[PDB]
RNA sequence: GGGGACUCGUGAGAGACUGCCGGGGUCAACUCGGAGGAAGGUGGGGAUGACGUCAAGUCAUCAUGCCCCUUAUGUCCAGGGCUUCACACAUGCUACAAUGGCCGGUACAAAGGGCUGCGAUGCCGCGAGGUUAAGCGAAUCCUUAAAAGCCGGUCUCAGUUCGGAUCGGGGUCUGCAACUCGACCCCGUGAAGUCGGAGUCGCUAGUAAUCGCAGAUCAGCAACGCUGCGGUGAAUACGUUCC
């Protein structure tokens, strides 16, 4: 807002993982209030995970946040007569918010039955770099990239 | 024993204690025995109005009822303070019941 | 209201499903309470009065 | 308008409600005649200056003060006119009436009485540029004022548009709970409508 | 004269009773897992307890009443969190960096006329 | 009055103008007000006025339509159409 | 597998699929399981001639089936045209007949939007 | 029975006041950070609407200056109307599903209401409901089982085991009376609706969202409206270029 930037919520550690991410993917996921929903759902695509994974689940779902973790957005700007966009730098604790939103937005719209799986090969396969977020990380990069000649309006 | 029950009851604090806890106590004098005051939960009552006479929704008004409930339960039962129960001057706020 | 009207809700009408309630005060046919007898506004400035015991505002 | 009552504010911070009873059941019965005994003691009555009206209520016996600027016409020939009204008020109620006529100790530092003084004045026709600030004067001898605000509102003199003018001096913290501040309104009545005057006099914090 | 702790998180109710023991936490009598389903409650039953490394022993004992199944949570966190010190006066200022005695209060404001809601409107419709 | 434990409601004003007549095997049209009685199989070819709120229409209860409402009948509202 | 002129689709579990018959339900289909003996997880590519001969029966002897409600429902509606009665008359006129809202509403009753 | 341990109830109070320490600032107002503290800088919310503006609204709460009727604009009663219907706008509820449908089992509340009443249990009816009747003017008894939630099973992406408008038939309750025009229940019937253009709204935390519960008015109720209570419960705010 007006006075500087607001306090962040602290997310305390997952009891199943030792990791944080966990804990803030589910609530990504959140939807309505159903914690616990959610936790089993995530819970659920880890464990079905690790049988095709053998690596340990969270080590897998690292790999695929650094892959789809943003670095560079295309954030809007109007000046004269024809607005444009902007090139800017994407601070690590939006580009991973972002990244898990894309994640839980494309899968909720990927072809399978239910979301368990859904999101569980979603996982696998944005490790693996070929999914739908993995692709609109490289595109969305590339269309900052064709714009970074507007960088120098930086705010 | 439990033979003599009062349901003091008002609207408002600083009635009640006094009509029970210098008024009640006259008994004691006599060689009786009280338990002392019980507090009641005290109910709510709740109301809402328009505050125009026309045409606005947006504005209203809240008022409220507390009907605060004491108990005392004097236990020792004396044939000669039954009547110095009854002559007792309540406040006006105050009413009484017998059980 | 009427003063007609009011003559009427304070007679015993045919039909008792038929009787209604108008204000103590002012005979205002809509907005009437039962615990209080008395419509809104002739609630809200007796009440603000104080002329009515147990009453006042809130806040919660 | 867009004040409240600061008797509504303070009714049980600092005032006191004017009737003190306790009821479940027959509560509405009683301010059904409550409502009526109030019409009955302001009409006909003016000429006595109501202050205000305290009903008590116990048990079939009920008890009604009144503070008034003159015990003087109510009670009249030693019990002519009070008993009147005591009659008038037992064929009202069925019911045995301590009916108490007591004072106010002062009738010109009480609002509700400041205010039909300047209303009968106006309908006396005199000029109410004078009315208000002979009120502020006779409102600044008493020991304990420290402010009152008077407020008139009409077409005041004939005007064809009417207009609404305060006066006021000292401190009157409308704003403030812990401010004892007594309100009166009245509807003074004249051959071109009906003027309100509303006063609202401070006396202190609280004691 | 054995202690005996009260617990709060919005409404909930819960009245802590340490024994030292061999670790059975016996809740209204019932069990853990059984009672609270949640991973995420039992989490923070036993967080003040492993913040201060005396998981082991001290079986607690605690009557359940009021909210949902988060307010019991953080009342019993609370119950224990101001039950350790009473045994101990030397966990106070762990515990006070781990913050968990602090009550969290936190409670669902009222609801205010012209609104939908707390806070939620009715819709704008300018014109 | 709706209700198959305390029978069915039918106005004494009318039970008594059409018994009489059912008696003595008459077909006169009794000017009636009452959209409320529920037709029992006593004024079968029958012929009520009923009022609709303005004026009368009569009706014919033939053999079936007395497992209807009176007032049912009466159309009252004025509509043809906005064009 | 034709129960009765419905024509069951295959690979359907029978609580559900006894209810596309016009006329039976799932409550209904609750006791048409019931009086035969028929067990409510079945897939009705499995059912037996001799179970179809039980319910070949059953619903004929104490139930009523399509074309027997269809005539019934369009024959009171006729009854009530032809007697004039205002719910007739409503009926012909195609606006909500139990005293519906037709001042911002009986789309239902009417057809699409027709923004005169 | 018993006990003042605890809760809780509700009375009196204490505590939060830049109070103390570190830094900056004329040593000021103040400001950043810490110790203690449940709460830290106004702890959160509410009540609170300065002078006035809109000849803003209300002559239909009430009062009222002038103008107007008196076999009528007064007044009583039965009906019908204020609920209509080719359209248009406004505010809402249900949906268009698998973060779900259904079956079964199983937990955790808060606030209110009750004598013209709450109807415990038992029995009858599939159910709305019906009957006998205990207790309760209520921290006692009823309302009351809160619902979303958890476990297991079925359903398997379909205009469906979605949706519940719509219609027929049969009913309960209230009310003298249910057609105009009440609510609730059962069976079968099963529309539009597959996420809504231009445009537009609300919301910064126990919030949005979502889920029930209660009340006033009220015999009954179109209660999805209004005011309240609580369960679960979020994501974002770099910042002031733009609106
Ligand atoms: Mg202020
Ligand atoms: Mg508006
Ligand atoms: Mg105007
Ligand atoms: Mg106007
Ligand atoms: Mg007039
Ligand atoms: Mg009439
Ligand atoms: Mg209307
Ligand atoms: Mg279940
Ligand atoms: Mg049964
Ligand atoms: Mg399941
Ligand atoms: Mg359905
Ligand atoms: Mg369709
Ligand atoms: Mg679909
Ligand atoms: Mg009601
Ligand atoms: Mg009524
Ligand atoms: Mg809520
Ligand atoms: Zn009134």
């Amino acid at each position: 807002p007006r006075k500087g930037p607001a306090p962040k919520r602290p997310l305390v550690n997952d009891p199943v993982y030792g990791s944080q991410l966990v804990t803030q993917l589910v609530n990504k996921v959140l939807l309505k209030g159903k914690k616990s929903l959610a936790e089993r759902i995530v819970y659920g695509a880890l464990e079905q995970a690790r049988d095709k994974t053998g690596t340990d689940p969270v080590i897998t779902l690292k790999r695929a946040l650094d892959n789809v973790k943003p670095a560079l957005e295309v954030r809007s700007r109007r000046v004269g007569g024809a607005t444009y966009q902007v090139p800017v730098e994407v601070r690590p604790d939006r580009s991973t918010t972002l990244a898990l939103r894309w994640l839980v937005g494309y899968s909720r719209q990927r072809r399978e039955k239910t979301m368990i799986e859904r999101l569980a090969n979603e996982i696998l396969d944005a490790s693996n770099g070929l999914g739908a977020s993995v692709k609109r990380r490289e595109d969305t990069h590339k269309m900052a990239e064709a714009n970074r000649a507007f960088a120098h309006y930086r705010w | 024993g439990q033979k003599i029950r009062i349901r003091l009851k008002a609207y408002d604090h600083e009635a009640i204690d006094a009509s029970a806890r210098k008024i009640v106590e006259t008994v004691v004098r006599t060689g009786a025995s009280v338990v002392g005051p019980v507090p009641l939960p005290t109910e709510k009552n709740v109301y809402c109005v328009i505050r125009s006479p026309h045409k606005y929704k947006d504005s209203r008004e809240h008022f409220e009822m507390r009907t605060h409930k004491r108990l005392i339960d004097i236990i020792d039962p004396t044939p000669k303070t039954v009547d110095a129960l009854m002559r007792i001057d309540l406040p006006a706020s105050v009413d009484v019941n017998i059980q | 209201a009427k003063k007609a009207l009011v003559n009427k809700a304070a007679g015993k009408p045919r039909f008792a499903v038929r009787a209604y309630t108008r204000c103590s005060k002012c005979g205002r046919p809509r907005a009437v309470y039962r615990k209080f007898g008395l419509c809104r506004i002739c609630l809200r400035e007796m009440a603000h009065a104080g002329e009515l015991p147990g009453v006042q505002k809130s806040s919660w | 308008g867009q004040k409240i009552n600061p008797h509504g504010f303070r009714l049980g911070i600092t005032t006191d409600w004017k009737s003190r009873w306790y009821a479940d059941k027959q509560y509405a019965e009683y301010v059904k005649e409550d409502v009526a005994i109030r019409r009955l003691l302001s009409s006909g009555l003016e000429r006595a200056g109501i202050a205000d009206v305290e009903i008590e209520r116990t048990r079939d016996r009920v008890r009604v003060d009144i503070h008034t600027a003159r015990p003087g016409i109510v009670i009249g020939r030693r019990g002519t006119e009070a008993d009147r009204i005591r009659a008038d008020l037992e064929k009202l109620t069925g019911k045995q009436v301590q009916l108490n006529i007591l004072e106010v100790k002062n009738p010109e530092s009480q609002a509700q009485l400041v205010a039909q003084g300047v209303a009968e004045q106006l309908s006396n026709r005199v000029a109410f540029r004078r009315a208000m600030r002979k009120a502020i004067q006779s409102a600044m001898r008493q020991p304990n004022v420290k402010g009152i605000r008077v407020q008139c509102s009409g077409r005041l003199g004939g005007a064809e548009m009417s207009r609404s003018e305060f006066y006021r001096e000292g401190r009157v913290p409308l704003h403030t709970l812990r401010a004892d501040i007594d309100y009166g309104l009245y509807e003074a009545k004249t051959t071109f409508g009906r003027i309100g005057v509303k006063v609202w006099i401070y006396k202190g914090d609280i004691v | 004269r054995p202690i005996q702790t009260v617990g709060r998180r919005k409404e909930a109710v819960v009245r802590v009773r340490l024994v030292p023991g061999t670790g059975k936490f016996d809740l209204n009598g019932r069990s853990l897992e059984d009672y609270f389903p949640n991973k995420v409650h039992q989490q923070l039953i036993k967080a003040p307890l492993v913040t201060v490394d005396r998981v082991e022993s001290f079986d607690i004992f605690a009557h359940l009443g009021g909210g949902g199944p988060s307010g019991q949570a953080g009342a019993l966190r609370l119950g224990i969190a101001r039950a350790l010190i009473l045994v101990s006066p030397e966990d106070r200022p762990a515990l006070k960096k781990a913050g968990f005695l602090t009550r969290d209060p936190r409670a669902t404001e009222r609801k205010k006329y012209g609104l939908k809601k707390a806070r939620k409107a009715p819709q704008y419709s300018k014109r | 009055p709706r209700s198959l434990k305390k029978g069915p409601f039918v106005d004494e004003h009318l039970l008594k103008k059409v018994d009489v007549q059912n008696e003595k095997n008459t077909k006169q049209v009794i000017k009636t007000w009452s959209r409320r009685s529920t037709i029992i199989p006593d004024f079968i070819g029958h012929t009520f006025a009923v009022h609709d709120g303005r004026k009368h229409v009569p009706v014919f209860v033939t053999e079936s339509m007395v497992g209807h409402k009176l007032g049912e009948f009466a159309p009252t509202r004025t509509f043809k159409g906005h064009i | 597998a034709r129960l009765v002129g419905v024509d069951l689709p295959r690979d359907k579990r029978m609580e559900v699929a006894l209810t596309y018959i016009f006329g039976i339900g799932r409550t209904r289909s609750n006791e048409i399981l019931a009086a035969t003996g028929i067990d409510r997880d079945l897939r009705t590519r499995d059912l037996t001639e001799e179970q179809l001969i039980h319910l070949r029966d059953y619903i004929e002897a104490n139930l009523k089936v399509e074309g027997d409600l269809r005539r019934e429902v369009q024959a009171d509606i006729r009854r009530k045209i032809e007697i004039g009665c205002y719910q007739g008359l409503r009926h012909r006129r195609g606006m909500p007949v139990r005293g519906q809202r037709t001042k911002t509403n009986a789309r239902t009753r009417k057809g699409p939007k027709r923004t005169i």
